[PDB]
Parts: structure tokens; sequence; C-alpha cells
DNA sequence: AAGTACTTGAG
RNA sequence: UCGACCAGGA
DNA sequence: CTCAAGTACTTTTTCCGGTCATT
């Protein structure tokens, strides 16, 4: 569909970052930070990206 | 008055089991909510729905 | 376990 | 205050 | 260039304390 789903959009260029309500931080006091699984994976994508960009 | 029927009566070894009502009985009408889903929590223990 | 949905392969 | 295993109920 | 067989995939009833590690 010309408007809602072009074949080109099946390939990712710009990734949407879901907000905290989706990936809540599990705080187990003050000092005990604790983040979600989805937060770790995004950080890892962002880690992987920063490397690829520096190489280029 | 004498019961019309005669009852089979005598001793029988009976066991007290661990399922006592006041350890089960639960009612929740609004209370603690899950962080993520924002829905009631699970179990009488957590006072869930 | 039993479909499906394909590749992989013989004649 | 998070979720995995185990053991149980009808 | 047809069709046999090998390849992979996706399901599996409903509600209802303790112990471990780590968040
Ligand atoms: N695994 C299970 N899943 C779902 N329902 C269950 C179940 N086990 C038991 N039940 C429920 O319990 C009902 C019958 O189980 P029970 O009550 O324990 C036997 P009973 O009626 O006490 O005596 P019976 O053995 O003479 O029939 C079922 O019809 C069902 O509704």
């Amino acid at each position: 569909n010309e408007v809602f789903s072009r074949p080109e959009w099946m390939i990712l260029t710009c990734l949407p970052v879901p907000p905290p309500p989706v990936r809540p931080s599990i705080s187990f006091n003050e000092s005990q930070r604790g983040e979600d699984d989805l937060t770790f994976k995004l950080a890892d994508i962002l880690k992987a990206n920063i490397s690829l960009e520096t190489l280029e | 008055k004498k019961l019309m029927a005669q009852i089979f009566f005598g001793p029988t070894y009976y066991q007290r089991l661990r399922h006592m009502v006041d350890d089960k009985i639960h009612a929740r009408a609004r209370g603690p909510m899950q962080v993520l889903t924002r829905q009631p929590v699970e179990g009488r223990s957590r006072d869930g729905g």
C-alpha cells in the first residue's frame, strides 16, 4: 500500500525507541538501579551502531 | 423420636488435612497493581485479584 | 504427532 | 516487588 | 523438467505456599 506499507519500509533505517512505560526500570531501593531487558538490548544496538559508524 | 431407620454407627480413623478455609478465603475490591500491565497483582499473598 | 510449506533430487 | 523452579488444591 | 522424499515449524484444559538468585 502506497500510503501505509511500501516494500522499502520492511527494511529498517531509523529505529523507534519505546519509552520507559514499555521497558520499566526495576528499582530495588535507591542505589539499586536495575534496568529492563529491552533497555539492555537497545543499549547493545546503540553500542553496535556507534562501532559501525566509527569504522565508516 | 426414634429415627425410622437404624444408622451404621462406630469409630473410624479420620484425618485432619492441611486445607483450612481461613488460609484460602479472599476478597479484593481494588488494590495493588502490577507495574507494567497496570492490572491487579497475583495471589492472596500479594492481595491480588 | 501431524499438518504445512517449502527446498532438494531423481528420471 | 522481580520471576524462575519445585511442591500442592478442585 | 515431473514428482518422490527430506527439510523445517507449531501447537499441546481451566482457575487456585516455599525456596532460590537476583533484579
Ligand atoms: N486437571 C483438572 N483440570 C480441570 N478441572 C479439574 C481438574 N481436576 C479436577 N477438575 C474439576 O473437578 C471435577 C471432578 O473432580 P473431583 O471433584 O476431584 C472428583 P469427585 O467428584 O469428588 O468424586 P468422583 O471421583 O466420585 O467423581 C471435574 O469435573 C473438574 O471440573
